[PDB]
């Protein structure tokens, strides 16, 4: 199963499991303030 | 030319190849009693049927074509790349590969698109070149290099069109192109020898189409006509040939008079007058002139 | 986050206070308005799924990188062909690349040969991996090629194409495209700046082949390289690049004859 | 945090900046029809999304010399959309109504509009005609004027015989272009029965005028027009038939 | 825009979209819009 | 307690003497689509009483020398009432059907119906030309016949190039003359897509053909109609816009 | 259900009201008469199994799809070979495939290329799958065959035939071979309807073959195209056709000289 | 056995276990009434 390396060194498998870490907020809302959803920006 | 049809359905040649270079012999159309296309059926001409091998269209198709024999390898009739079958207005086709097109312009899709509805698209936005491909396309532009990925053969570019299924509208990455001029109403033609035709001509013309050609040359002696195609049944709708000096007709056609294949004129200021009617419209003319220096 | 996202049922709200519709840009930041908080939507659960748009399957792909030509001629040959190894040198593999500032990864590289006209005859060659700082051959038979201290890969024009797997090895901690900066110290010109933009930490020696054989061989090869990416990692995102590229390790473009990002229209006033 | 709103009805959405508190007609929240009120027997449909949503009508451009204009709301809509194909071929109706008028100006004009709700809104004929045979009586397109809409002639009455400066008493809201730029309007299903026809009978109608006239410098926009939009909320209908025209 | 470059990369989508308009005017200049969107069937629409 | 019948959907009910079991399509009851299986956002519109009746379409009357009839049934009632108009302002449409073929005659006539459903019952072109620009192909009103229907041309193979001996797999009813003189079918939601347009794409259609010809003696009745009525159950609609014809 | 059925032991029945062998046929049901409700029978035990009938068993073979040419002449040739993917151009495979309505499955297409006159000498080929959107290779030296984000094959002539494994790419629930519809809106012709029955979710893309080469090669191949279907669904089984087929994609028959279903006899009166 | 696959996709492998669900009742019985086995058909 999913082809496991026969080697003394790492880099030369295949590509390992996959990470489904996504943390979208660091380029959507780089801001300090947390903007509600339901409010003004401005006040 | 020999084809003032956008299908050549008026080709009566003596070309009995599918194509002049690297082709099969076409059968004879009294050898064809297997194919529901024949003179035996068909006398007195209907398209054009004699004792002959030649390339014909009887059947309202996209493009001139005849009875190839069959090799087993199932195809029984090919297309007839013809050189001399092109209506004055259509440059040829062309390929169409990617992001840099061979007309840098306006594009439009649609679900009806015949040749006329295209050219109207790029001349009500004041462009040189229509084109069309895939049967659902409409490229503009005003470029003078369209040939840029090279020249395809007639043969390829015959898919047909969706609004018309008489009418090639390209194919499949492959642009057909067109003039604007063609089936317009007016133009002030300085030319030595154009041709004229009536508006919306790949279609049927509009009713209540009414417009003025005015044919003006630097001085010629004086100017040929000829009429290769004229079809109007009906009695309301007709041609006139005006003088614009002094505002006198020279010459009145109607559908019931059959006109004549040539006369002469000895001026240079020829108006073209043209009254449609609402009842019925049917084809129009592919008027072609020549000027004498 | 195994698939997309859900929709939970939504109604109508008449009342004042809440906007969730005026999401100011001028601070920076991306509009969170949802559907729930608009027009009333249904209760809906989304099964497709978010694994073939990862960095990993999205740069897992081969792509060329790289042709080599082998002349061997008789009497103006050359015998080997090295080619230094970059990836700024098909468009393709390079504007998918380019999207991102710093990038750190595996290679995978294959090395398809064949002959001009078209045909595999069996005739052995010799890859050799020169890093910066071992000394380039000179010649078909010459010292260099005894490959002690040096890997090299021994295989044939009928044999399967070669794959050798190459690692992360740049002296920083990842690599860059773009290095807006200066390699060297002291004075630098105004008129022609030759030096500028050169990336110092990409260098990674020169590829080089042969003819393992002993006076000559009448035959004109032509190798290709396909670098695939594998565990990759990619950081500070960059915007694709729009203008066509015009050099091999500058990033320039036309100033006349300018492309637009987006073709022409009739009017604005019309959709088609 | 009450000056700005969201106003989302289906798949629409009304944003603005400056609002004052929404108006809610005589207290009542639309609702459906209760069981002990109703006296048809056939089930009656609920669509709920397709026919309750903000409906835009075309803008009217306020000059210096307006007087004014009304519509007529269950026949505004009712040619257009899902809501009208829904009332033409049904016979019962019932229905409340989100109202939303805009009015934006820049910080130089000024000039106050009054838009306000009148339930049986019945235009009067102007004349001094009493002979039942000359005695003026409003058109069909006076009456219920559609999706364009209808002027006033004298505003000062109301085109009623009813004063104007009365007519606070209704459910009202004052557009001033130095405060706001919109006004919003909620009103329940009032009428004496039940169910009614959507054709035949307007239950209340929608005015706008402009008591203090529009006025700005030589130098500013001229053209300030007047949006409004509608939301069906909480519509029913019922005694499925062929569809009418009216 | 980026999204429609990377949607560019692939072949086929799904999912909402959001398009966010902003106004770059004068402070004293107001004013009320329309933004409509519409499914497919008929045309683009004639009037409002 | 078995040949007797009265079906009632909505303000509709349909009476019978001489009646064999109904036959339930697939032995799948036409259902609401769960949310599992659903692709849409926005919330389908349920009329429930207004598009949920038995529409009852022209007669046809059956001679000695007919072929046969057939329909498409998201197509027939697509212009006509309730159901029509909310089919012309929807893009997504969901819903099953009942089915009852009404053919009396005496008991001195003999022959006998077969009445089925086809889905996806795409009409054949019937000619012997393989050139792309002579292949027949059927008109508009060969493949959606409307309200009135289409008659066959050659029966025998179904107008389709299947014969018509291998297709009593489908669901299907038989209409003897001596036993009963109406069938009845109900049919689910049948479709590859949960929702689908009931404009462009018909799911089904209805197929009545005598295979047993009619006869009878001098001086009895010679007027032998075939009534058809329909009854869209648990109808759904989605994505409002525009009216469009077709 | 491993086995067919069994058989119980019957006796002799003298008393009325059971009929069981008057099932009427106007209620749409097949009869339900068993043997053990008729006729004297014994006691026997079935051993005949029911794996073979099965859609998995009556599906997992390969078949003939698609043939493709390839010229490659000197002066008008094309270099390339487009093929679009559709199962519906040899009547076996269609034919088997068309008692369903809406099917479900995998593909397993293996490649099969030979030689004019029959010969196999060892050229490389690439076989290209271009998905629907992706551009088209016009050339045999074109941009597309880089294959960066394209799935390709490089195989030649000598090696076994290729063999990948295609899954279920419709944007719908599943197949289907009969949509009575029309793709577009607006008016319909009555004259031509040459966008009737158009199946718009079947569309696969196109394959596309080319040989790698630099200058040319004097050879015309031609490659077979084998499909297994596997983890095959089926649903609302339709009737098995009885005309010829005479179309690519249109279910069309001659009008004039029907084929009946069944042959002739000398009188019906007459077994043979 | 069986030949189970060497690769991560699931579509790439060979038949899997057989299913002998035949339910045959939806074609040959498609009414409402359980017509019984020794009975009339109609009453
Ligand atoms: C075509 O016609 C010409 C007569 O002009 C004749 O000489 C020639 O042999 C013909 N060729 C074929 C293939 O029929
Ligand atoms: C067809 O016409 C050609 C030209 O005259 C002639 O040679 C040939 O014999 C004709 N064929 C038949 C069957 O009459
Ligand atoms: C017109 O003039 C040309 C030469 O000027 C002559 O050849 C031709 O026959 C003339 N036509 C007629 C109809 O006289």
């Amino acid at each position: 199963f999913t082809n496991i390396n026969y080697y003394k060194d790492s880099y030369a498998a295949s590509a390992t499991r996959q990470d489904f870490t996504q943390d979208p907020k660091k380029f959507t809302q780089p801001v300090l303030d947390s903007i509600r959803e339901l409010s003004a920006p401005l006040n | 030319p020999e084809c003032f049809t956008a299908n050549g359905a008026d080709y009566r040649g003596t070309q009995n190849w599918t194509a002049l270079q690297g082709g099969k012999p076409c059968l004879f159309w009294n050898e064809t009693f297997q194919h529901p296309y024949n003179t035996l059926k068909y006398p007195n001409g209907e398209g054009g049927l004699g004792e002959h091998n030649y390339c014909r269209n009887p059947d309202g198709d996209v493009s001139p074509w005849c009875y190839v024999a069959e090799h087993e390898d199932g195809v029984y009739w090919k297309y007839c790349e013809i050189p001399a079958c092109q209506m004055p207005g259509n440059l040829g086709c062309y390929k169409d590969h990617g992001n840099p097109p061979p007309l840098t312009g306006t594009s439009k899709t649609s679900n009806k698109l015949t040749i006329q509805t295209c050219i109207s698209f790029c001349r009500s936005q004041r462009f040189k070149f229509a084109g069309m491909e895939s049967g659902y396309a409409c490229f503009c532009g005003n470029n003078p290099d369209y040939w840029k990925y090279g020249e395809a053969a007639s043969t390829e570019c015959n898919s047909v069109c969706f609004g018309d299924h008489t009418q090639p509208c390209g194919g499949d990455g492959r642009i057909i192109l067109f003039d604007t001029l063609v089936g317009a109403c007016g133009g002030n033609y300085s030319a030595m020898s154009s041709v004229v035709y009536s508006p919306d001509f790949p279609d049927t013309y509009a009713t209540g189409r009414v417009c003025y050609w005015t044919i003006r040359v630097p001085g010629a002696s004086h100017i040929h006509f000829s009429f290769p195609l004229f079809d109007i049944r009906d009695s309301a709708d007709m041609v006139e040939l005006l003088d614009g000096y002094t505002h006198r007709v020279l010459a009145r056609f109607h559908g019931r008079s059959r006109p004549p294949l040539s006369f002469n004129v000895s001026l240079d200021f020829v108006i073209l007058y043209f009254f449609s009617d609402r009842i019925n419209q049917a084809q129009g003319f592919a008027v072609l002139y020549q000027a004498v220096k | 986050a195994e698939s997309a996202a859900n929709t939970t049922p939504s109604s109508h709200r008449l009342e004042t206070g809440r906007v969730p519709a005026l999401q100011a840009a001028e601070t920076g930041a991306t509009s969170n308005a949802t559907d729930e908080n608009m027009i009333e939507t249904r209760c809906v659960v989304n099964r497709n799924g978010v694994l073939e748009t990862t960095i990993n399957h999205f740069f897992s792909r081969s792509g060329l990188v790289g042709v080599v030509n082998l002349t061997d001629g008789g009497t103006d040959t050359t015998g080997y062909a090295t080619w230094d190894i970059d990836i700024m040198g098909f468009v393709q593999l390079r504007r998918k690349c380019e999207m991102f500032t710093y990038m750190r990864f595996n290679a995978e590289f294959t090395f398809v040969t064949t002959t001009k006209n078209g045909e595999a005859r069996p005739y052995m060659l010799q890859y050799m991996y020169v890093p910066p700082g071992a000394p380039k051959p000179t010649g078909r038979d010459a010292f260099q090629w005894q490959t002690a201290t040096n890997p090299s890969v021994f295989v044939k024009l009928t044999d399967p194409p070669a794959q050798v797997s190459v690692p992360f090895m740049s002296p920083a901690s990842a690599y860059q495209w773009f290095y807006d900066g200066y390699p060297t110290f002291g004075q630098h010109p105004e008129t022609s700046n030759t030096t500028y933009g050169l990336c110092p930490n990409n260098m990674m020696g020169t590829f080089a082949v042969r003819v393992v054989s002993r006076e000559a061989s009448q035959l004109k090869l032509q190798t290709r390289v396909y670098m695939k990416l594998k565990h990759v990692r990619a950081w500070v995102p960059r915007p694709i690049r729009s203008q066509p590229y015009l050099l091999k390790n500058f990033p320039n473009y036309d100033s006349s004859k300018i492309t637009n990002s987006a073709r022409d229209r009739s009017s604005i006033k019309q959709a088609n | 945090s009450d000056r700005v709103a969201q106003l989302t009805v289906g798949n629409s959405s009304i944003t603005t900046q400056e609002a004052a508190n929404i108006v809610l007609a005589y207290g009542e929240w639309p609702e459906y029809c209760p069981d002990t009120d109703a006296t048809a027997v056939d089930k009656p449909t609920r669509p709920d999304v397709s026919v309750n949503r903000f409906y835009t009508l075309d803008s009217k451009m306020w000059q210096e010399n307006s007087t004014g204009w009304y519509w007529k709301f269950p026949d505004v809509l009712n040619k257009t959309g899902v809501f009208g194909q829904n009332a033409q071929f049904h016979y019962l109706y019932r229905s409340g109504f989100c109202l939303h008028v805009q009015c934006n100006a820049s910080k130089f004009h000024q000039g106050a509009l009054l838009v306000a709700v009148i339930p049986e809104f019945v235009i009067a004929g102007r004349g001094s005609n009493t002979k039942p045979n000359e005695a003026p009586h409003p058109g069909f397109t006076t009456t219920f004027p559609g999706t364009t809409g209808a002027t006033f002639h004298d505003p000062y009455v109301l085109d009623s015989g009813v004063p104007l400066s009365q007519a606070l008493i209704y459910p009202h809201q004052w557009i001033n272009l130095r405060t706001n730029n919109c006004a919003t309007v909620i009103v329940p299903y009032i009428n004496a029965v039940p169910f009614d026809s959507a054709i035949n009978h307007s239950n209340f109608g929608l005015i706008v005028i402009p008591v203090s006239p529009l006025k700005y410098s030589s130098g500013a926009t001229t053209a300030i027009p007047i949006t409004i939009t509608i939301a069906p909320l909480n519509s029913e209908f019922g005694g499925l038939r062929q569809a009418v025209s009216q | 825009t980026l999204v429609g470059q990377i949607c560019r990369y692939y072949t086929q989508w799904s999912g909402s979209l959001k398009v966010t308009f902003m106004f770059t005017g004068s402070f004293m200049a107001t004013g009320k819009m329309l933004v409509a969107y519409s499914p497919p069937g008929s045309a683009q629409p004639a009037n409002r």
